[PDB]
């Protein structure tokens, strides 16, 4: 057996510009088995529109994932990816930075 | 296009 | 210039009498094509670039009994990797393999791949002579010796060789809009304070294609990991990628850094300096 923790990214599609509409992506990559569970984030609320890529791996046979759902940025509100997987003891949240 | 058949380990 | 083929699979097993999972993908280049997991509707492969859907039911119908065969053979090794490793029925375990072939600029073959995991470890592959195997193990031993046996090497390299190339060469043409393009890449330098003696520099590489891409920070023209980060390249979501490489500078030193990228799509190397 060879277990891995994910590795996430969370990043807008276009350079954010706010009050204009734009894809938020949670790239979840480096892990190990394949079972996942990903939830997009609205000010800690879900995000109830959210697509996938299928599932692919690497080089060193990890997989990765790309969730998306369409979003509008602005200043105040505060976006988040929260993923569950078997190497983790709780939920890991990655907050959405629009330089990052 | 896929391989047409693979073999079993 | 060059080009590669490649078909992704993973297996997964279930508990007791749950049937396994199974997903395929398959790229051109950096370029998804076709899929199929055995959880969607529809229990058929299914078309993911829109010059692939230029093929008639011919094509589908023959990918579909295709796939569908390659997940029974996946089936039966789940079952026959459980004896080899003497594990019970009550974990999840996981099968992948990958396959395909490289092209060259004249789209003549270059080399073919395949390769096998079990667990998230290397299993068997196929050497790049594609007569010969590497086993990871007494297990793989086996199926070497099996695969030795059956001369399974000599039936894949009639397909790396012969079928794949092919079938690459019609894809690249029917695709020629999308798949002979590279896009170089955009880019730019961001600039955040991060105390009042230290200040982060990002420089950005947006919208390119293929994946592949190299950024490295110089101070003084000098090579510098130290107090850098990297991120992984990725997708946009709009077939193109996108990375950033990161330093932590002294403030009123920015113009000492330089970030340099090179990617196929660009006919130089580029070099950034903090401009504003
Ligand atoms: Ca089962």
């Amino acid at each position: 057996m060879i277990q891995r923790t994910p590795k996430i990214q969370v990043y807008s599609r276009h350079p954010a510009e706010n009050g204009k509409s734009n894809f938020l992506n949670c790239y979840v990559s480096g892990f190990h088995p394949s079972d996942i569970e990903v939830d997009l984030l609205k000010n800690g609320e879900r995000i109830e529109k959210v697509e996938h890529s299928d599932l692919s791996f690497s080089k060193d046979w990890s997989f990765y994932l790309l969730y998306y759902t369409e979003f509008t940025p602005t200043e105040k509100d505060e976006y988040a990816c929260r993923v569950n997987h078997v190497t983790l003891s709780q939920p890991k949240i990655v907050k959405w930075d629009r330089d990052m | 296009i896929l391989a047409k058949f693979l073999h079993e380990l | 210039g060059s080009h590669s083929m490649r078909y992704f699979f993973t297996s997964v097993s279930r508990p007791g009498r749950g049937e396994p999972r199974f997903i395929a993908v398959g790229y051109v280049d950096d370029t998804q094509f076709v899929r199929f997991d055995s959880d969607a509707a529809s229990q058929r492969m299914e078309p993911r670039a829109p010059w692939i859907e230029q093929e008639g039911p011919e094509y589908w119908d023959g990918e579909t009994r295709k796939v569908k065969a390659h997940s029974q053979t996946h089936r039966v090794d789940l079952g026959t990797l459980r004896g080899y490793y003497n594990q019970s029925e009550a974990g999840s375990h996981t099968v992948q393999r990958m396959y395909g072939c490289d092209v060259g600029s004249d789209w003549r073959f270059l080399r073919g791949y395949h390769q096998y995991a079990y667990d998230g470890k290397d299993y068997i592959a196929l050497k790049e002579d594609l007569r010969s195997w590497t086993a990871a193990d007494m297990a793989a031993q086996t199926t070497k010796h099996k695969w030795e046996a059956a001369h399974v090497a000599e039936q894949l390299r009639a397909y790396l060789e012969g079928t794949c190339v092919e079938w690459l060469r019609r894809y690249l043409e029917n695709g020629k809009e999308t798949l002979q393009r590279t896009d170089a890449p955009k880019t730019h330098m961001t600039h955040h304070a991060v105390s009042d003696h230290e200040a982060t520099l990002r420089c950005w590489a947006l919208s390119f294609y293929p994946a592949e891409i190299t950024l490295t920070w110089q101070r003084d023209g000098e090579d510098q990991t130290q107090d850098t980060e990297l991120v992984e390249t990725r997708p946009a979501g709009d077939g193109t990628f996108q990375k950033w490489a990161a330093v932590v500078v002294p403030s009123g030193q920015e113009q000492r850094y330089t970030c340099h990228v090179q990617h196929e799509g660009l006919p130089k190397p580029l070099t950034l300096r903090w401009e504003p």
